[PDB]
RNA sequence: AGCGAG
């Protein structure tokens, strides 16, 4: 309302300023209930989606790891430290070794990369580094310890019995009725573990080239002609509300070389068909960031690794293409 | 109380038979409306699952014939305000661009300004066309309910905590006392008056005779009337509803005067808590995160205490075996705990009775049955009788205590009307009074609630540099950010009434209290004092009013202009190093008491198709451990105590008395075994035709 | 307004040309 | 204290009588179970010292609904109190959520040798300080407390007591011989407890960069003595923690001693963090009732 | 470096935890050494049966899970894992 | 909301147990034959109870001695001393 | 969720349930095979040590 | 040092209200001196009050008696205002009995020897033409408030009705330090106790009544040695 | 009227000179009264001696550093404000401190003239160098509580002279904490925990004993008032 | 149905 309320509440409100604020006072006491039930039936969801991710053995033994960034290095040449870093790369394991300029080992495999090794990675000049989560682990039933890593409430490795699936679900579903509702927030963390087309469907590349784009009415044709050169896929009635993304400084320009994934279109990509251009890491990658980045947003604060379970739940089923010749539908 | 009587009437629901239900009511009809302003509330409104589909009607609103909602305005013509008050519904409002009550008038009946704020068909509130505006609001609150219009400084609170004090106003239970506030409203008179539950003389005349039972008045032609007094009466929620005259053995009264106020009344206006001196600061943690702690003073004088009535009905029927008697003849039950019950049963009057004596003998037939042999042969040795005919009597369920205030005696044999097949039906009234203890529930009227965490001595009371001790002690933790500052102001307020005040008008009024109503220039001590919902005591009148504070007893002001009191530390003894907000603050005493919460449970009744016992405080009531406490025990890894309570202490039928003989014996709890429930899934599923077997391996 | 009441003094700086119904 | 619940009298009577009636049945206050069970029912004077004695270290889980996560059922030993009402610890509230405006909550009883073990020893109110979600501490101390350290600990230049180097005419007559003296001079109207002084201490450790200069190598700090340039509240403040943990010396935002409470947990054992946590409750009350926050 | 721990918190769990493998391993192992010990008590005075302790002076009203901690505690027990 | 009024109330149980066992001490406390015959009247022993033939029957004594001895066997578990040790369970 | 299509697939299925999570073990009351339920810490054997033993 | 004990000194402003001058005291001391003074003076001085009143037409406290303007609940508080000084231990009795149109007063109750009404203007109950209220009232010694003894307790009729008791005689109290605090530093303290007590004693006897309870409590702490 | 229940003073010992005394079961309110009774009175009413001012040679008007010593004025200062000493003499005795030559100077290299003792004979007042010679005179009083230091008005009087904050009293620091016994079956006593810790120049028994009588003395003036009085006695 | 806590 752009009236608007022009007066303190040690001043006093006049009749109509207070008319006026009742309104959002009154949405805000409804919000809250709706939110609460929608939060409560997430978090039911979750809890049974991960009833069967709990510790069973000590170690995988697994080469396979996540690659997670730290620092950023600065244009001038610099180690800023990563913002979100507590909750990505606090309390993991260490997959593969860490290796300073080709030289020794700063922290080798199998160390809780606590804050103390942060100090030193970030003090010896690495950013990158391999380290062992739920994602990636080999075991098949559950998790083990170590791939799942510290555990946060303990503060030391997590035991041979602990239901992480029941803590991580309930870890992502507190702090659901404090996310204050494209889609933004819980709705957009309930369509993002569901793996809903989200609302603004914007497409993103399949092979790198250079973006063809027009200028239509009710609608637009991001083409991209490959460099592989193959069979140039075009883009069907994007819509005109919906504005061109800001690819890397410039937006998105007319005959311009794009990735594999950049978004082309503003808004969210539904994750079923980054999975089937960059395969299950890509994805996997996408999913956490983006209920991270809506956690984030309010200020709450999650550890990676309990989004990473609820993530490893999600992905492990396959579809069958071809029968072969055994009971396969 | 009154008040929640009144406003039970005047409530809007939107749900019901033909009307939106809590389910399919979108969330579009819970909001505001821009046509609400005058017809409903915007501030009162349940808080929990039914926010926007109850409400309570306006304070001058009206219902057109048609069903329509009406809404008084003062018709302004050729920019002169008139009185000529026409009732426009919703639409003849948008149609008309109406003006607001505040809008200063030159005494002409000319608005004295261009640029009058107004109101448009759209329901936007925006800049405005100076001069032909066609009405004006009548008044201001006239937005606000009954309930809403008894909060003083109303405009200063957030409305979320007004309809929380709202709302609230509605749970006092009636006290012993009652005191009228030091600060309240105009409504308070009118809301007492209209509630019904305070007397008020039919027609004038001479009061004959006054006792504390009933009042006769000789009119002023020949007739004479007595109104009779409702002594002690139960309310349906358990209050008591006493009433007691306020009128002398001569004073002439007239008509519609109040002569008998009711059970949260004080001298015919509304009075629904007391006055406490009050002080802001954090207090040792004991008042930590909305918890109060209280002097003792309010246990030991009894000002915040509350009697409660609480009725017990039992009826002896007609049974195939015979019928019902109720006598002082219980089976095996011994000459003590028969001791009160009068000759013919039913406990006598002024009889104190604790959680589980008998109030009404009653012994219903058996019919043959088999006892056993352990049985018969202690008969034998203790020479006994069965005596063919068992015990239902009346006692005093669990937890609960009081005198017997009176017994009503309902019987067929007397030709009184009863339900078919009962021969009598006996309610007795246990009357208790209840003093304030911590886990009750006190509030403002401002949403400042809270249980109470302590009750000091009045010794280790913080006390002013006079010695005055202070009666409650608030947190000022949870003034800023819930946004009630209104609070404070009535603190101060009410402090400036308690204490009267003398504006020094030697030369001329201070230009602070130029506006000031006259009169209000000088206040003697405990001066009740109104400040109307949305025209008040602005804050510069209040400041003016807190310097003149005319001294106590001595020549000393304990309050400084600033407002705080400069208070001695009760325990260590050492003044507190900075003054503290102190002042007098009307606090209710709200119905969520302790004794009503408090429930626990060993072993009690089992539900009939599944055992896990019945709910609730009024059974024997287990406290229901669902899915997401399973899951938080689940994430702890305690698996052995999940098992335990989901089996033995919940629904396993043969573990249970077995867990209980261990127990009793100093014995190992055992294993736990099936639960019944998941037998009983077993025998829906198969009742559905699906062939559900357990396979051993 | 009402015969007898409380002379409860305000603070209010508006007359009300209605009476409460 | 953190591990500690008070439980109402009626309350703990009704929930142990199959305890209660044993214990008062062995003790010979009953002849039998059914004598038993009619002097629990009348709760004859007698039973109250066997109800002490059956409750002692024989833990209650207290629930709260909604249970958003796993800190929303917690163990704690209970203690018995006079009327009607749980007493619960303010730290472990916002674990629970739960602010005292009527939230009601619910007891339960761990019945057999493995039920109590696990509310012992898993499900404790002392041994969960941490939140499992991200680690933070969820025990530390909040609103009230954090102002009373906040003020406690905060520095104001120019107080009463302060130090001045000045020379030419007089020492500089801010220096205290130890902590004692300072809250002696404190009870004077003397030394504000918020005032930069430098102080002799022997019992605290010093920080990293002081240790490192003085010391060096290995400065055993419970004998050894040092110049502390500092306010008296954050030297009482640093007695609060245990020995070993080096001196803070900082304004104690709620940040600060979030970061406090999370390095302690990392490097000491949970029970001194428990009582570490329980020392600063204390003392945030009590300074939070000296500090004079109000508002008007 | 603690301060005489009170109560429920006595013995220290870390100080127990250090004797075992985790948090579960304690619970399960101090639970069946309480059941053993309360079978001591119950099953003595009738014919002498094999389950011994308690191996710690017991306090006067002491229940038998803190017997069984407090010998935990004391290395004065052997377990082993399934 | 209905409870059941036919459930194990478990207080009662375990009260009927300790009966039963206090009952059986106090029995084994008195003569050999007096705790057979009371037994066997009341059909304790195994729930049968029967009168005076039979037990004079089984016994190979005549019916009144059954009868006699009965009536001692009451006399003396009526003596204060037997009865406090059973009282309460009534 | 949706119990009557599940009950209706399972059935047509003839699908065997091995009771190996956790709210399975908790419907049918037994013990959750999760933190002291699992078989290495449930299955736990406890004995005094011989030194103690000697002394005692 | 010092050199020099302290002393006391009252001066008496009201039959009821009274300073008490301290002084020297030592540095800190006035305070903590008041304070323990008044919380032995607000909690701990004995005194009687009426511990139990029955009306003869009445069955318990909420009833009322015919021809009185007053319930018997209003009549409890109008009789929780009255101030009585009793001279023995044992339970005393005294009666109240009006008849026909007057104000019932506290002067009307007849006080045996000993016992004393000293607000004998206190207002109980106004009747009419048509009332009579006859109430006996009991009357014991204690200290402190002692909430109302239930009737089944103590061997009791149906007719009794329990009163609360506040035995203590004393409104109010505070206390004025006056530091000297010279440069010096030759400093001391002055307390000024202001006792204020109702009536039933001086206030000097108040103050000394505390002094005996505090000096036996810390001759405890004396006795160690 | 006789009190119901004896309270009881008993002491646990926890170093040389500390302790922790606890008295139970009070009446429902008498831990505090009494509790900061005894700490600002054990803290300041236990007679006591103490060094009130000390004259450096060679310290005049820069009041910085000494010549032949480690330590500056403010730590031969702190050292020597903390030193033990009974007196039991009347008004101000002064005392002399000279040492020369490479070494310590202890608390026993002082020369206590007759009536003052120094029962801390082995505390480190400070290292001389260079050969240099320390010649401290100290001036000890006896007082009751932490006197802070008195500015020198005449300015002429000893320029060297410095005042220095005197530590009258033999007790150190006293904390009380009333915990609550009994809820039920006693109504919510109180019992008070008083750690002491005072320097070896008394023990903390004999400073709370000193306390208690002192405190008598006031409270039976009280008494004096009326001595035959209603009061709760404990019999 | 009204009502409380979140
Ligand atoms: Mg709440
Ligand atoms: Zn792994």
């Amino acid at each position: 309302i752009p009236r608007p309320v022009k007066s303190s509440f040690r001043e006093g409100l006049t009749v109509l300023e207070y008319f006026i604020n009742t309104h959002g006072a009154r949405k805000g006491l409804a919000d809250t209930a709706l939110r609460t039930a929608d939060s409560g039936y997430l978090t039911r969801r979750l809890v049974d989606v991960s009833q069967d991710v709990i510790v069973r053995e000590h170690d995988c033994q697994t080469e396979r790891g996540i690659v997670v960034e730290l620092a950023e290095r600065a244009p001038d040449g610099t180690l800023i430290r990563d913002p979100y870093i507590e909750t990505s790369a606090y309390a993991r394991t260490l997959g593969t070794d860490a290796v300073d300029e080709a030289g020794n080992v700063i922290v080798e495999r199998g160390q809780d990369l606590g804050d103390p090794e942060i100090d030193a990675l970030l003090a010896a000049g690495i950013t990158q580094v391999k380290v062992r989560s739920v994602l990636t682990c080999a075991t098949s039933t559950g998790v083990c310890a170590t791939c799942y890593g510290r555990s946060m409430a303990t503060g030391k490795l997590v035991d041979i019995g602990e239901a992480v699936g029941i803590v991580a679900a309930q870890s992502i579903g507190e702090p659901g009725t404090q996310l204050t509702m494209i889609t933004g927030g819980l709705p957009r963390v309930q369509e993002l573990f569901e793996a809903r087309v989200p609302r603004g469907k914007a497409p993103i590349a399949d092979v790198t080239g250079r973006v063809r784009l027009e200028d239509g009415e009710r609608f637009y044709k991001i083409t991209i002609v490959p460099d592989d050169g193959g069979e140039e896929v075009v883009y069907d009635k994007i819509s005109k509300r919906q504005r061109l993304r800001v690819f890397k400084e410039r937006v998105l320009s007319d005959g311009d070389h794009v990735e594999v994934g950049q978004q082309l279109m503003e808004g969210s990509a539904d994750p079923h068909e980054v999975l089937r251009v960059q395969g299950p890491r890509e994805v996997q990658i996408h999913l956490v960031r983006e209920v991270q980045e809506v956690y984030r947003a309010q200020g709450v604060s999650i550890h990676d690794k309990h989004i990473e379970v609820i993530v490893r739940q999600m992905l492990r089923r396959v579809t069958i293409i071809d029968s072969g010749s055994t009971e396969f539908l | 109380n009154p008040l929640s009587g009144l406003t039970h009437k005047r409530r809007l629901s939107a749900l019901g038979p033909g009307g939106l239900s809590r389910e399919r009511a979108g969330l579009e009809v819970r909001d505001v409306h821009p046509s609400h302003y005058g017809r409903m509330c915007p501030i009162e409104t349940p808080e929990g699952p039914n926010i926007g589909l109850i409400g309570s009607l306006s304070v001058y609103a009206r219902v057109n014939p048609f069903g329509f909602i009406e809404t008084p305005y003062r018709k302004v013509v050729d920019g002169v305000v008139s009185d000529e008050i026409v009732y426009l519904t919703a639409d003849e409002e948008d149609r008309h661009v109406v003006a607001q009550a505040n809008s200063p008038i030159d005494a002409d009946g000319r608005f004295v300004e261009p640029r009058v704020l107004v109101r448009r068909k759209a329901g936007e509130v925006e800049y405005v066309p100076s001069s032909e505006v066609d009405y004006m609001d009548v008044s201001p609150r006239q937005m606000v309910s009954v309930a809403t219009a008894m909060i003083p400084f109303l405009e200063h609170d957030d409305a979320n905590r007004a309809l929380m004090g709202a709302n609230m106003q509605r749970q006092a239970v009636p006290l012993v006392r009652s005191e009228a506030p030091l600060v309240g409203t105009g409504m308070e008179l009118r809301a007492a008056i209209d509630a019904g539950d305070v007397v008020v003389a039919e027609e004038s005349g001479v009061i004959e005779e006054v006792s504390a039972d009933y009042i006769t008045v000789m009119h002023d032609n020949g007739t004479r009337r007595t109104y009779r007094m409702r002594k002690f009466a139960r309310s349906n929620h358990g209050t008591c509803a006493n009433q007691c005259p306020i009128v002398d053995a001569g004073d002439r009264v007239e008509a519609g005067q109040v002569i008998a106020d009711g059970p949260c009344t004080d001298d015919g206006e509304m009075a629904l808590g007391k006055n406490l001196l009050v002080a802001i600061m954090p207090w040792e943690g004991h008042n930590y995160e909305d918890a109060i702690i209280l002097s003792n003073r309010l246990v030991e004088e009894d000002v915040l205490t509350s009697i409660h009535i609480e009725e017990h009905e039992i009826d002896a029927r007609d049974t195939k075996l015979g019928a019902e008697e109720i006598t002082r003849d219980i089976p095996n039950i011994s000459d003590e705990v028969l001791a009160d019950l009068d000759e013919r049963g039913i406990v006598r009057i002024g009889a104190e009775v604790r959680d589980g004596d008998i109030l009404v003998g009653k012994v219903t037939p058996k019919g043959e049955t088999e006892l056993t042999p352990e049985e018969r042969l202690l008969r034998a040795i203790f020479g006994e009788k069965a005596r063919e005919v068992r015990d239902t009597s009346l006692k005093v369920p669990h937890g609960e205590s009081g005198k017997v205030i009176g017994i009503r005696v309902f019987s067929r044999e007397d030709e009184d009307e009863l339900p078919a097949g009962v021969n009598e039906l006996v309610r007795v009234y246990v009357a208790q009074k209840r003093k304030i203890s911590d886990g009750d529930k006190l509030a403002g009227r401002h949403g400042n609630k809270g249980v109470i965490g302590k009750i000091l001595p009045v010794e280790d009371m913080p006390f002013l540099a006079d010695g005055t001790p202070v009666d409650i002690i608030l947190n000022t933790h949870g003034v800023p950010r819930r946004m009630n500052i209104g609070q404070i102001l009535e603190t101060h307020l009410g402090w400036c009434a308690h204490s009267g005040w003398k504006v020094d008008a030697a030369k001329g009024v201070p230009d602070w209290a130029a506006r000031l109503p006259d009169e209000l220039l000088e206040a003697q001590p405990n001066a009740i004092v109104s400040t109307p919902v949305f025209d008040g005591a602005q804050e510069a009148e209040l400041q003016g009013l807190l310097s003149c504070t005319l001294p106590n007893r001595d020549g000393d002001v304990l309050v400084d202009a600033d407002g705080k009191a400069m208070l001695f530390d009760g325990r260590s003894g050492e003044p507190f190093p900075y003054p503290v907000t102190v002042g007098y603050m009307y606090i209710m005493k709200l119905h969520h008491l302790v004794d009503d919460k408090i429930h626990a449970r060993s072993t009690g009744p089992y539900s009939m198709i599944t055992q896990q016992p019945l709910g609730g405080k009024a059974q024997f009531g287990g406290q229901r451990f669902g899915e997401m406490e399973c899951w938080a025990m689940q994430a702890y890894g305690a698996a052995y105590t999940l098992q335990e309570l989901l089996t033995i202490k919940s629904d396993d039928t043969v573990g249970r008395v077995k867990v209980y003989e261990a127990i009793v014996k100093g014995e190992n709890i055992p294993e736990p075994g099936i639960p019944e429930s998941f037998k009983v899934l077993l025998k829906e599923l198969q009742s559905l035709c699906l062939n559900v077997e357990v396979l051993s391996s | 307004s009402v015969p007898g009441a409380p002379n409860r003094v305000s603070f209010a700086k508006l007359r009300e040309p209605l009476e409460v119904p | 204290k953190l591990h500690q619940c008070g439980l109402p009298k009626l309350m703990a009577l009704e929930l142990f009588k199959p305890f209660v009636m044993k214990r008062l049945v062995d003790l010979n206050h009953a002849q039998n179970i059914k004598s038993a069970k009619r002097m629990v029912e009348r709760q004859r004077p007698q039973v109250w010292d066997v109800l002490e004695e059956v409750i002692a270290e024989h833990p209650v889980l207290l629930n709260r609904a909604p249970t958003l996560h796993r800190l929303g059922i917690q163990a704690f030993e209970p203690m018995l109190v006079e009327g009607k009402a749980i007493q619960l610890h303010p730290l472990v509230c916002e674990a629970f959520n739960a602010d005292f405006d009527g939230d009601q909550m619910a007891v339960h009883l761990p019945l057999s040798a493995e039920a109590q073990a696990e509310a012992r020893i898993l499900m404790l109110s002392s041994n969960n300080i941490l939140s499992p979600a991200s680690g933070r501490p969820l025990a530390m101390p909040r609103l009230d407390m954090v102002t009373g350290l906040y003020y406690l600990t905060t520095e104001v230049p120019g107080d009463t007591g302060e130090y001045q180097p000045a020379s030419g005419d007089h020492p500089e007559t801010g220096v205290y011989s130890s902590p004692a003296e300072a809250i002696m001079a404190a009870d004077r109207g003397v030394l504000s407890v918020r005032a930069k002084i430098k102080v002799r201490l022997t019992q605290l450790r010093p920080p990293v960069e002081i240790e490192a200069e003085l010391f060096g190598h290995s400065g055993w700090q419970p004998g050894d003595a040092w110049m502390a340039e500092t306010t008296l509240g954050r030297v009482m403040f640093n007695e609060l923690l245990p020995l070993g943990y080096p001196f803070v010396n900082k304004q104690m935002h709620k940040k600060v001693q979030a970061a406090i409470i999370n390095d302690l947990a990392e490097r000491y054992p949970m029970i001194v963090v428990a009582q570490t946590v329980d020392k600063l409750k204390d003392a945030g009350f009590y300074w939070a009732t000296r500090s004079g926050v109000t508002v008007s | 470096g603690y301060d005489t721990p009170l109560g429920i918190t006595n013995p220290p769990i870390d100080e127990l935890l250090d004797r075992v493998s985790s948090k579960y391993a304690l619970v399960i192992y101090a639970a069946k050494r309480a059941r053993q010990i309360n079978d001591y008590y119950n099953q003595l005075g009738e014919g002498i049966l094999e389950y011994v302790g308690p191996l710690v002076e017991p306090g006067l009203q002491e229940k038998p899970l803190s017997i069984a901690l407090r010998e935990i505690h004391a290395d004065l027990l052997e377990h082993t894992e399934g | 909301f209905i409870e059941d009024s036919e459930a194990v109330v478990a207080v009662d149980a375990v009260s009927f147990t300790l009966l039963q066992d206090q009952l059986q001490s106090v029995l084994d406390t008195l003569s050999e034959r007096e705790a057979g015959v009371v037994r066997l009247r009341f059909g304790l022993t195994d729930g049968q109870p029967r009168t005076l033939d039979e037990i004079g029957q089984v016994y190979g004594v005549t019916r009144e001695r059954i009868r006699q001895i009965e009536s001692k066997t009451m006399s003396k578990l009526r003596h204060p001393s037997r009865s406090q040790v059973l009282r309460d369970y009534l | 969720q949706e119990t009557t299509r599940v009950l209706t697939d399972a059935a047509i299925n003839c699908r065997s349930d091995k009771l190996n999570g956790l709210k399975e073990n908790v419907i049918i009351g037994k013990l959750i095979p999760a933190g002291t339920g699992i078989n290495r810490y449930r299955n736990i054997a406890v004995q005094p040590t011989e030194e103690a033993r000697a002394a005692a | 040092l010092i050199s020099q004990r302290p002393t006391l000194s009252e001066d008496v402003l009201t039959d009821n209200r009274s300073q008490f001058v301290i002084e020297p005291l030592e540095p800190g001391f006035g305070y903590t001196l008041g304070n323990s003074l008044r919380r032995t003076l607000l909690s701990s001085i004995p005194g009687a009050a009426v511990t139990s009143i029955r009306i003869d037409g009445v069955l318990h406290e909420f009833t009322t008696v015919p021809g009185v303007k007053e319930d018997v609940t209003e009549i409890i508080l109008n009789l929780k205002s009255l101030v009585v000084s009793s001279e023995e231990d044992e339970p005393v009795t005294m009666y109240l009995r009006k008849q026909g149109p007057g104000e019932v007063t506290a002067g009307d109750i007849v006080p045996p020897a000993g016992v004393t009404v000293h607000n004998p203007g206190m207002h109980i109950a106004t009747l009419n033409d048509k009332g009579k209220l006859e109430v006996e009232l009991v009357v014991e010694r204690g200290r402190g408030y002692v909430p109302a003894v239930q009737n089944r307790a103590s061997g009791a009729e149906i007719g009794r009705i329990p009163v609360d008791s506040i035995y203590s005689p004393v409104l109010k109290v505070t206390y004025k330090v006056d530091a000297t605090r010279v440069e010096q530093r030759t400093d001391f303290d002055k307390l000024i106790l202001d006792v204020e007590t109702k009536n039933s004693i001086s206030p000097r006897d108040a103050l000394a009544s505390a002094g005996k309870t505090l000096v036996e409590l810390f001759g405890l702490a004396r006795e160690l040695n």
